[PDB]
RNA sequence: UCCCAUUAGCUUGUUGGUGAGGUAACGGCUCACAAGGCGACGAUGGGUAGGGGAACUGAGAGGUUUAUCCCCCACACUG
RNA sequence: UCGCGUGAAGGAAGACAGUCUAAGGAUUGUAAACUUCUUUUAUACGGGAAUAGGCGAUACGAGUAUUGCAUUGAAUGUACCGUAAGAAACAGCAUCGGCUAACUCCUGCCAGCAGCGAUACGGAGGAUGCGAGCGUUAUCCGGAUUUAUUGGGUUUAAAGGGUGCGUAGGUUGUUCGGUAAGUCAGCGGUGGAGCGCUCAACGUUCAGCCUGCCGUUGAAACUGC
RNA sequence: GCAGUAAACGAUGAUUACUAGGAGUUUGCUCAAGCUUCACAGCGAAAGCGUUAAGUAAUCCACCUGGGGAG
RNA sequence: CACUAGGGUAACCGGUGACUGGGGCUAAGUCGUAACAAGGUAGCCGUACCGGAAGGUGCGGCUGGAAC
């Protein structure tokens, strides 16, 4: 994965975590936020702070700081791609220009930040948020573009 | 052994994964012709046959970049156990065109775009990205 | 399994329940009042109106009767829909209010179509 | 059905002047009720919006979105909106306000190609007339919002007032409407 | 017997009929054994036939309904008296009347 | 071209041959030697359905159901 | 199921409701003042669905004139007065979800779930959906991959037979030839653009699949023999 | 001579091919069989498995489809 | 020859019956404390015998057990 060290950000969930004490229950404050710039370049991260802007604001820190480079190719992915992470998996397909993004939730959001138009996401596992936009950007990630397969085996016309 | 074809692309998936730079096979007629096909698409770096006192070995020497090799993924598709059969105006394309399929067909054994191409069908041996 | 396992054996698919099997697939049905009583939630505590009524299709049942205040009493013909109570077992199916002997709940001015209540 | 409301309400829910020019989008500006958002709320806003401002009901809304989608989807929603009887009537300057285009097609007072046509729903195909009819070209309130008004600023009508008729060129452009509607939360709702 | 007949296959209040050869047990709108045109009598009356198709029918002879007839009449499909070799072995051109 | 093996053997004109009769017509269709035939690729027995195109509905795989319509089959209180 | 109407443009913050002695919501909403009639009513004209004796002459076909013929039916449509006049409900507003003040009750009640017994129960005021409909119940599909060939699993969540031998069945190292059953290919047979509804549902025509079955010619890499 | 059950357990079916290192041990002689615990890649929900796989693949068999009712 | 009608034995599909036994849910009134910690005799599987009741004991097995 090309870490390649401005870009908005999405809180895709928030958690009330919770912890038992003799004195009582302490109540932290947990979110997962995405950074991107709509260009191909999309991060993550998980503030863990007490008042909900602040867990954001956290949030959005670690983002930034944790951030990679998705290869894209105007609003559509090179071709289809599966990946599983924890209880959770993804698959993205190529579509039509004139369709956009089919998905919603945190596929949705992660989709959004990376800038990718076109594509048909389905979720295969389950619906907890960490894996499930940690297991699109590991298919992101995974992604090859024409030129990158044809660096790696050889000519660039092999399509032909 | 059930399936040669099989054992050959697990073969070269697990010397893919070890990292390694060489890899051998007990040889067999349509597996040296998976290996040329291989050879000239642009998936591995050389090939070589000895033909001994047994049937013959292939040794492989492998494809890496400047650490990663140039093959990622090998699906067998037609096995013993369920034999895939397809037409040229049905065959499949592998990554979306980014791949390759081999496909024995009556003209011999090549890709779907030759068989494509030259308007013919039959069996499809295995998916190569 | 393997490919020759399912020749031979396949995959076998179940049927599922119906949630109102007394209707007998009806959207409705007309019964008598065999019997009319109150019950116990099972942490709610109320006192919860129903009627034991054996339907025209050969079987009884209990239903409940929703609103405040119920005109009914014991041989009386209403009409039973389907719909049950969560914190009630046993009950499973509603009385229509307005329809038959069952009359509409008095001085109701909201949701008066749930409960057949005429425009005042 | 009709809306036959109160306009007012609508046009301080939305903050935008649908209708038109009015004292109370300046004075008590503000969504109606003595009380007075999530990404629900906001594209309800902008599908209510778009029914109010063309006086269209549900199902011929969603009529229209899905025949667009058959025939960007959002894009051409616009124009197939725009493209309609009573709209290119009130375009035209012929009539006030677009309830009033609506009136006055549901009478007998507009004609197509010649012949009068009472559908306030009728698609206006491109290089069509649309006239006054003959026995109405003499009415007190159809010529002050023709006469006088004399607009004339969209680059897609032809409007040729020694005949009293006029023509669409072409379907105009989503960049050439006047209409405050953001169609990607429109077409993201019913997707 | 076999015949030439017209099945209302349209809306209700607006009858478009088509010619089909038939048997006469079949129902109106049932079955046939091929369809030889169409026929609509709300314009001012559209009549499409298959020239080819109809001759042969009435030449191995299927019997024509008194409407039928009259659409055959049209169109010159009744020109077997001319096409029967009557001491000529010109064709005669009435189309263009 | 539906389920049941908590349905394993079934059939004695049943399988074939000769001849005759009968039928629009071939034929155990019927009437006067050899013995067979069919079954774990499900015979036989039991329960439940009229069957298709349509229609509805799923990206697809498909599936559900025959409400109107069309094609075939069966029936006309019971034999 | 589709279409239309229940009016169109201006008119300041009446009386009556709420929530706070004034202010805010109803509210440009009503009331008058100016036009229009789709539609209802009364009258007139009123289509279309209705097309089917001589003159060649082969002596008869066949081609040409005339005649009556509408159950629907004052039914489409067209035209004439005098009038906004005759025409809006239903559901839900604590989260999922779009939509919040006050009074009741504090059991009566409500619910698809988290449940409340009140920004959840009943009413009053406002709000939000849809709209000649709006809700409740019943039935069937998809999300469901909850039967997983495409497309699931079996250490501990359900799930390896106590262990072997073995029948039917399923699978088959390498190579040289034949065949053509599987497989592949060819050739035959069969089974979106307009037009009219004033618009639309809907009628109707052609471009367009037949990719299922059968026949007939060829190919031999792989499976079978 | 019957009976045919078990936490009859590695709670892990049989066969074939391939893929990293450390610590011991038995037999046949540094090598190959076997025998048990830490441990790469990989797998897994995690505990963990890891050349004796629960990794990568192929063939066949057995079994599962929410909990009680109920073996 | 068989449509029926008649007797009789045999099936299958069904009702009812003096009396006699499981299960589920709601109450929880009573009696003990079996399991969860070494749960106060480690627990569980099979089997046999014996008890108001959960259970106890004998023989073999397992760790899904302590503690040494
Ligand atoms: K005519
Ligand atoms: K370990
Ligand atoms: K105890
Ligand atoms: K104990
Ligand atoms: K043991
Ligand atoms: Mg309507
Ligand atoms: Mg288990
Ligand atoms: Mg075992």
């Amino acid at each position: 994965v090309y870490n390649r060290v401005e870009l908005k950000d999405r809180l895709v969930a928030i958690n009330r975590v919770t912890k038992v004490t003799k004195g009582g229950r302490t109540f932290t404050f947990a979110a997962i936020v995405v950074v991107g710039n709509e260009d191909g370049v999309i991060g993550w991260g998980l503030g863990k702070a007490g008042e909900v802007p602040a867990a954001i604001a956290k949030g959005v820190e670690a983002a930034k700081k944790n951030l990679i480079r998705v290869p894209v190719h105007n609003g559509t992915i090179p071709h289809e791609q599966a990946a599983s992470y924890g209880g959770a998996s993804v698959f993205l397909k190529p579509a039509t220009t004139g369709t956009g993004v089919k998905a919603g939730g945190a596929m949705r959001a992660v989709l959004d930040s990376v800038g990718v138009t076109d594509v048909l996401a389905k979720s295969k596992g389950s619906s907890n948020p960490h894996n499930l936009v940690k297991a699109t950007i590991q298919a992101l990630a995974e992604m090859r573009s024409p030129l990158m397969v044809a660096q790696n085996r050889g000519i660039s016309v092999e399509k032909v | 052994m059930t399936d040669p074809i099989a054992d050959y692309l697990t073969r070269l998936r697990n010397a893919i994964m070890a990292g390694h730079r060489v890899v051998s096979v007990p040889a067999s007629n349509i597996k040296k012709e998976i290996t040329k096909i291989l050879f000239d698409k642009g998936y591995i770096l050389n090939y070589k046959f000895e033909e001994n006192d047994s049937q013959g070995i292939i040794k492989v020497a492998l494809k890496y970049d400047l650490k990663v090799n140039a093959i990622k993924k090998l699906k067998r598709v037609s096995r013993p156990g369920l034999r895939k059969y397809v037409g040229y105006r049905d065959m499949p394309r592998v990554l979306n065109g980014l791949g390759i399929a081999i496909v024995s067909t009556p003209r011999g054994v090549m890709t779907d775009k030759e068989a494509r191409e030259l308007k013919v069908g039959g069996e499809v041996l295995c998916y190569v990205y | 399994p393997t490919i020759q396992q399912l020749v031979r054996k396949g995959r076998e698919s179940f049927a599922d329940k119906s949630k109102s099997p007394a209707l007998n697939s009806c959207p409705q049905r007309r019964g008598v009042c065999v019997r009319v009583y109150t019950t116990t939630p099972k942490p709610n505590s109320a006192m919860r109106k129903v009627a034991r009524v054996r339907l025209t299709n050969s079987k009884e049942v209990n239903a409940y009767i929703p609103g405040e205040g119920h005109n009914l009493q014991e041989h009386s013909i209403v009409l039973v829909r389907g719909g049950r109570v969560k914190d009630l077992p046993g009950v499973r199916y509603h009385i229509v209010r307005g329809t038959l002997d069952t009359a509409g709940v008095n001085g109701r001015t909201q949701r008066r179509s749930k409960y057949g209540a005429k425009r005042p | 059905a009709r809306y036959t409301g109160p306009k007012s309400k609508i046009a301080r829910k939305f903050g935008d002047p649908i209708f038109g020019a009015d004292k109370v989008l300046s004075k008590k500006n503000y969504p109606p009720g003595q009380h007075g958002t999530s990404e629900y709320g906001l594209q309800l806003r902008e599908k209510q919006k778009a029914k109010y401002t063309y006086g269209v009901l549900e199902k011929q809304f969603r009529h229209l979105f899905h025949r667009a989608q058959r025939a960007v989807t959002g894009e051409l929603l616009i124009q197939f909106l725009e493209a309609r009887l009573d709209n290119v009537v009130f375009r035209l300057g012929i009539a006030p306000t677009r309830s009033a285009a609506r009136q006055l097609v549901s009478h007998r007072h507009i004609t197509v190609d010649g012949s009068v046509v009472n559908i306030p729903s009728y698609s206006v195909k491109p290089g069509q007339v649309i006239g006054v009819r003959e026995r109405s070209k003499s009415l007190e309130v159809i010529a002050d919002a023709l006469t006088g008004f004399n607009h004339s600023k969209y680059p897609w009508m032809e409007w040729d007032q020694s005949s009293l008729s006029g023509k669409l060129l072409h379907m105009p452009d989503r960049t050439d409407i006047p209409e405050n509607i953001k169609e990607q939360l429109i077409v993201e709702l019913y997707s | 017997a076999t015949k030439i007949r017209l099945q209302r296959h349209g809306r209700k209040g607006y009858a478009f009929y088509k010619i089909v050869v038939a048997d006469s047990r079949a129902p109106r709108d049932g079955k046939f054994i091929e369809r030889i045109g169409s026929y609509n009598p709300n314009t001012n009356a559209t009549i499409d036939l298959n020239f080819e198709r109809a001759l042969y029918w009435i030449g191995v002879g299927a019997q024509p309904t008194d409407t039928a007839r009259n659409i055959l009449s049209r169109e010159g499909v009744l020109m077997m008296k001319h096409l029967l070799g009557g001491v000529k072995k010109g064709a005669f051109d009435q189309a263009a009347a």
